[PDB]
């Protein structure tokens, strides 16, 4: 189950499709099990980077791109699925928060993009990147100070499961009797890095923490 | 409240700004000569 | 997602508490380098292992020897501990030469406090990547500094 | 300077505006500052025309215009003022924006050079030509207007304000190039960092404007103009300015809830801005209950002392014990106005005997039963609940007698079908007879009940 | 004088008979202040029967007085015996004709008055009461005979006709519905009042405009309205068919009983207002290349792009005013890394690099910086590009130490 998803939410073509062939096969004989699995893999990489972290990397890659290769179709490319999401409206209250700090901003600068695409004023590109640059120094400046995150604030369909039929990830052997995920802790610590990494704990269904 | 037309509304503007500024400058550039 | 391994701590942070509480500055071996030469990046190959060596000497490396026992509750533990420790780093470093790892500084080495085992993390830089770069282009099959080899025993390696 | 107002005029008009260009030559500057004040005095005595004042509109442009360009403040500064008495009609403006001497006029605003009376001068003069014809403000005095306002606070800027005024006037009159220079974002942020409740309220005020009139909706984005305001209570972590100095951090964040809050508030009174806040779809509102749930404890403080104020409720007073906090909202507590110096008894006996009117209907409070089904349809209700039990003991306090007197107000104003499931509080009520949850959480709903029915004795007794 | 409503909210015994006559004799006050307080505390005793009617009885002036007295005036027409008395020395004729012309449009200023005054901080040169002022329509349908005066001066009709027919893009217009929708309401606050006002079938009108309007100004008005037509059984029922609810006990009792009314009432349910149409935004409807890849030394071992002869100081008077053409492949490559600076400095990415290049140019090269068509050119880019307040002061100063001769030159010749 959990290598299909990886291979379902691939940007190829090819292998998106499939992997969901082989998806809807399984959903024969167990239906919910290919459900739960989707959620919860869609709210855990939700969790590992948010809203502000995707821009915090995307606009510094295309910045170098931009001043350093000199590059105009791939500066584009890298924001392209940046602006997507926002497109899908928030599921959440912190990318409506989000939506509301930031979004009056890269709307607009889209918008100075367009214009670019059609005029081909280097003035045109050059006033985008006077509105991506001022939200990218107000991100880089509350980043340290993320420290710790709730799951109400970040995604409210995690700590809403009280039970699941999935395996703990990590932990299947065919000789063993399987252990399923309980529940998941309603707050979990971000650990002070360069990469600044999660730490989630589970609940198995033995009691055990994971 | 109804502050719905124009007329209200610049007289608004124009008072605050003179009442409520501790530099002594839209007391000056205010005028209502200038209208 | 990467499993959390219980009772283990860098190597890194483990030596900083045990210089710390006995009034020992961090970086003593890195004072003492710019203290004889300000622009030690700058200096050719040879007069870099002056500098080095000169280090080196004036500081003895024990402080990995005497942190295993002073976390050791009795000398039968304490033992035990260390034969662990010396035969579970020999097979990651013949292990690792074969994979070609790189990039093992202290944060990426982790001691198990319990029974003393050694664990590597980051598997990022394989098959002699590190090797080849141009920036610092390290030279060695794997790390085997003068801190690890005197804690394995006092005999040597 | 020696005024003749002797000869004919256009034989004193040669004199000024020859010695205005003067090739840097053999003039002084104090003698071109004595001429342009002739000139002033000149036009009041004969009016605006082009057959009496010697040369036509367009020759005395051109010698006008250079004085703008002269090294002296004092010199700029009446060469400004004499524009200022030109321009009375759209004709005479349309020649001076033909000339581009906007370029010009833009360039004094944004100079820096200690001379405050000079900068005077050229915003004077910006207002005169709004008035005259604000369809065809020039693009170039905009972009320094938006300029010395967007950033105008980090250089220590002293006529700030005074900048903001104006595009504000600007923004009523012609929307259209004040929108395109993003002007309708630096009000926005102004709002966010102006403490003062009077200008406050008039910068907010001007936007809802623009949300008003149909035909104004379309320089205004949906869901993130008017929301910029709830940024500091919905985000965690809000960095308004991105470069700030560090040791005012923990009082920056206290200037943003103040200024804020008053925000909100004059938001919530005004009918563009109640229903823009409060759409069937996704609305700030729904954000802003939705927060409040969260277990975060610097937000619910703030959360609540808005609460209060939109409602204009009484604030009790800070404490762990609901007995004290009672004490401090009864209706009949003591007031320094009630003293023999002051209204001996007429002061104190109009807010303790009623009003004698049985009949006459009450306009506030047709706005407040709107205000509070709009609260309760989204579900204010049973994010309070949320909060009594879920929260600090100095906070629990302030959420029961908001709720408390939410409950006194909501039998009294609504009508019949709205609150008649309202008084039975299912959420809580459910939270008290059970036995499955912990029991520490079952007895902070049972001790609410308990303290929310003392309450009611209170408004039963009334003033005394 | 104020110590007299302590003395009003108490219920003195037998107030109505020495109490009224002495607000008469202190109206007559020296003081402005005094007499105006007098007014205050006198409008609120009208509203008891038995005082109204003692000053009917009394027959005291107060047209001397300001607009507050005109309104405790009006409120004469709304008992019989005291409209008798007004009706005739020809004094309803003459509100009548002054309450269609001058100021029936006032009537709205005074509601938002108050209302601005109350909660917006406004201050025109702790919970208040904003209490509906007395109108004329709304005092003239009490009894059957003020009624019939309203009919045959046919004014429903006007009114209704304001209503169906809204102009809602002239700020004028837009006052005249809402000094029609305020006199509606004031119609349908009593029983006799409704009879003549379902006939022409407005109130539904009302009602859809109260949910269906562009100016979302006219869309809360109608909520106030609405709650002064609710201010009987009889104009209950009738909001109650429409799926709008109403407040059905008095303020006299505060603790009302499900078996005069206050002027209050909501939609069923209250997202029924507050959807709105959506609009669409407005939006919606070279040397630069090559400089990178050499050095500004290394090229040197009509450069105006956006000139043209319309925006610029000097070119623009070629024509209107006569002035002689400018006078000068060094300084054309000069004018193209100075204006290539200007627009890389509008990102603000780097800043100091762009700052330090401009400055070396003023150092070696001091002549450049001369031309008026280069500082037209500069000019008009910072109009349409976006520059951050310390770089716009930046630029605009390296030009302040210029003569501009070929501008002096023309002028004076031209001039003289
Ligand atoms: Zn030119």
């Amino acid at each position: 189950i959990y290598p299909l998803t990886v291979a379902s939410k691939s940007t190829t073509t090819a292998r998106h499709n499939a992997a969901n062939k082989i998806l809807k096969n399984m959903c024969e004989h167990s239906n919910t099990l290919v459900q739960q699995a989707m959620m919860v893999s869609e709210e855990l990489i939700r969790v590992a980077i948010l809203w502000h972290e995707m821009w915090h990397e995307g606009l510094e890659e295309a910045s170098r791109l931009y001043f350093g290769e000199r590059n105009v179709k791939g500066m584009f490319e890298v924001l392209e699925p940046l602006h997507a999401m926002m497109e899908r409206g928030p599921q959440t209250l912190k990318e409506t928060s989000f939506n509301q700090a930031y979004g009056r901003d890269l709307m607009e600068a889209q918008e100075w993009c367009r214009k670019y695409m059609k005029s081909g004023n280097v003035k045109d590109l050059t006033q985008a990147w006077d509105l991506y640059y001022h939200v990218f120094r107000r991100i880089s400046k509350q980043l340290p100070q993320l420290t710790s995150l709730e799951l109400q604030y970040v995604s409210p369909k995690l700590l809403m499961c009280r039970d699941l039929e999935l395996a703990v990830p990590g932990t299947y052997d065919p000789n063993q009797p399987i252990i399923r995920i309980q529940s998941i802790a309603p707050s979990l610590q971000v650990i002070t890095s360069k990469q600044r990494p999660r730490k989630l704990t589970l609940m198995g269904s033995n009691g055990h923490e994971f | 409240a109804f502050l719905d037309n124009p007329t209200i509304i610049l007289a608004h503007i124009r008072q605050s700004h003179v009442t409520s500024d501790d530099t002594g400058m839209c007391e000056m550039v205010l005028i209502d000569h200038d209208v | 997602l990467i499993g959390w391994v219980p009772h283990c701590d860098t190597l890194h942070a483990l030596i900083r508490d045990y210089r710390e509480k006995k009034k020992i500055l961090l970086n003593i071996e890195h004072r003492i380098m710019l203290r004889m030469a300000p622009d030690y990046d700058h200096l050719t190959l040879m007069q870099k292992v002056e500098v080095f060596e000169h280090a080196v000497n004036n500081t003895a490396g024990d402080d990995l020897a005497k942190l295993l026992w002073l976390k050791s509750p009795s000398s039968e533990v304490w033992f035990d501990r260390r034969t662990n420790y010396t035969r579970s780093l020999a097979v990651m470093s013949m292990v690792g030469y074969i994979l070609g790892l790189g990039d093992r500084h202290p944060s990426n080495l982790m001691l198990d406090r319990l029974s003393g085992k050694i664990l590597h993390i980051d598997f990022g830089d394989c098959f002699e990547v590190a090797m080849t770069r141009e920036k610092f282009p390290e030279k060695i099959p794997f790390r085997l500094t003068r801190m690890l080899t005197n804690a394995m025993e006092v005999t040597g390696l | 300077n020696v005024p003749l107002d002797l000869t004919r005029e256009p034989s004193d008009n040669l004199r000024e505006i020859l010695q205005n260009v003067a090739r840097l030559q053999g003039v002084s500057n104090m003698r071109k500052l004595g001429h342009l004040n002739n000139f002033t005095k000149l036009l009041c005595d004969i009016g605006h025309s082009e057959e009496k004042l010697g040369f036509h509109y367009e020759d005395i442009i051109i010698c006008l215009r250079l004085a703008l360009l002269n090294e002296a403040k004092e010199v700029r500064a009446a060469g400004l003022r004499a524009l200022r008495y030109l321009i009375q009609d759209s004709s005479i403006l349309q020649k001076v924006l033909k000339l581009k001497v906007d370029y010009l006029i833009a360039r004094c605003i944004d100079i820096q050079q200690s001379n405050e009376v000079e900068r005077t001068q050229a915003l004077r003069l910006v207002r005169k030509m709004i008035t005259v014809n604000a369809s065809l403000f020039p693009s170039s005095v905009t972009n320094s207007l938006i300029a010395v306002g967007n950033d105008g606070l980090q250089e220590r800027d002293r006529m700030v304000r005074a900048c903001i005024a104006i595009i504000c006037e600007l923004a009523l009159q012609n929307p259209e190039v004040v929108a395109l220079r993003g002007g309708l974002n630096t009000i926005l942020k102004n709002v966010i960092d102006c403490q003062l409740s009077r200008i406050n309220e008039a910068l907010i005020t001007t936007i809802l404007h623009l949300l008003n009139h149909p035909k104004t909706r379309q320089y205004v984005r949906a869901d993130v103009e008017l929301e910029r305001i709830l940024a500091p209570y919905t985000d965690f972590h809000y960095r308004h300015s991105p470069d700030t100095a560090e040791g005012q951090l923990k009082e920056d964040r206290e200037a943003r809830f103040l200024a804020s809050k008053m925000g909100i508030i004059a938001t919530f009174r005004s009918w563009a801005g109640i229903i823009n806040l409060c759409k069937p779809g996704n609305s700030g509102i729904q954000s802003l209950i939705g927060v409040l749930c969260i277990p975060n404890m610097e937000i619910r403080r703030g959360l609540l002392e808005v609460l209060y104020d939109i409602f204009r409720l009484p604030l009790p007073v800070v404490t762990e014990e609901f007995i004290e906090a009672l004490l401090s909202v009864d209706p009949g507590r003591f007031q320094d106005s009630w003293r023999l110096s002051d209204g001996f008894v007429a002061a104190e006996a109009k807010t303790i005997l009623p009003h004698r009117a049985r009949s006459r209907p009450d306009l506030m409070d047709n706005y407040l039963a709107l205000i509070l089904s709009a609260f309760i349809r989204n579900g204010l209700l049973e994010g309070l609940v949320e909060v009594i039990t879920n929260s600090d003991d100095h906070i629990s306090v302030r959420a029961t007698i908001l709720l408390g007197e939410l409950l006194h107000m909501a039998n009294t104003i609504l009508p019949h079908s709205h609150s008649h499931h309202l008084h039975c509080l299912p959420t809580l009520m459910n939270m008290a007879a059970s036995f499955d949850i912990p029991k520490e959480k079952r007895l902070r709903a049972s001790a609410a009940l308990n303290c929310l029915k003392r309450f009611h004795e209170m408004k039963k007794r009334g003033p005394k | 004088t104020k110590h007299l409503r302590v003395l009003l909210r108490a219920n003195v015994e037998f107030f109505n008979n020495w109490g009224i006559e002495l607000l008469v004799t202190q109206l007559h006050d020296k003081n402005k202040t005094i007499s105006s307080e007098a007014l205050d505390i006198l409008d609120e005793a009208c509203e008891d029967k038995a005082n109204l009617h003692a000053l009917i009885q009394m027959k005291p002036a107060l047209s001397h007085l300001g607009d507050k007295g005109l309104l405790l005036l009006l409120r004469f027409l709304s008992i019989p015996k005291g409209f008798s008395y007004l009706n005739e020395r020809g004094y309803v004729a003459k509100q009548l004709e002054k309450w269609h012309r001058e100021y029936n449009s006032k009537y709205v200023d005074l509601i938002e008055e108050q209302l601005n005054e109350a909660l917006t901080t406004y201050r025109k040169p702790q919970r208040p009461h904003v209490y509906l002022p007395i109108h004329l329509y709304g005092q003239l349908v009490h009894h059957k005979t003020g009624c019939h005066l309203l009919e045959v001066q046919n004014i429903i009709t006007e009114l209704c006709r304001n209503v169906r027919t809204p102009d809602l893009d002239k700020w004028e217009e837009i006052k005249k519905l809402k000094a029609s929708l305020w006199a509606l309401g004031n119609i349908g606050s009593s029983n006799w009042g409704l009879n003549l006002l379902q006939e022409e079938n407005v109130i539904p009108d009302i009602l859809k405009l109260a949910k269906q309007c562009e100016v979302l100004s006219i869309r809360g008005t109608c909520v106030y309205v609405l709650g002064l037509i609710a201010k009987t059984k009889q104009g209950c029922d009738i909001l109650k068919c429409h799926n709008w609810d109403a407040v059905r006990h008095s303020r006299k009792h505060l603790w009302p009983v499900v078996p005069d009314y206050i002027g209050l009432a909501l939609p069923v349910d209250i997202n029924d207002i507050f959807q709105v149409k959506d609009i669409p935004y407005f939006q919606t409807k070279s040397f630069h290349l090559l400089r990178q890849q050499m050095s500004l030394t290394e090229i040197m071992n009509t450069g105006l792009q956006e000139h043209t002869d319309d925006n610029c100081l000097y070119c623009v008077c070629i024509e209107i005013l006569g002035f002689q053409p400018s006078n000068q492949m060094c300084r054309i490559l000069l004018r193209k890394e100075v204006l290539r600076l200007v627009i890389n400095l509008s990102s603000s990415v780097s800043t100091k690099c762009h700052e330090t290049g401009l400055l070396t140019i003023k150092e070696k090269y001091p002549q450049t910086f001369d031309d008026i068509c280069l500082y037209s050119e500069v000019s008009h880019l910072l109009s349409h590009c976006t520059f951050r307040l310390p770089c716009r002061r930046f630029i605009q100063e390296l030009f302040q130490d210029v003569q501009f001769l070929q501008m002096h030159e023309e002028a004076e010749a031209v001039l003289a």
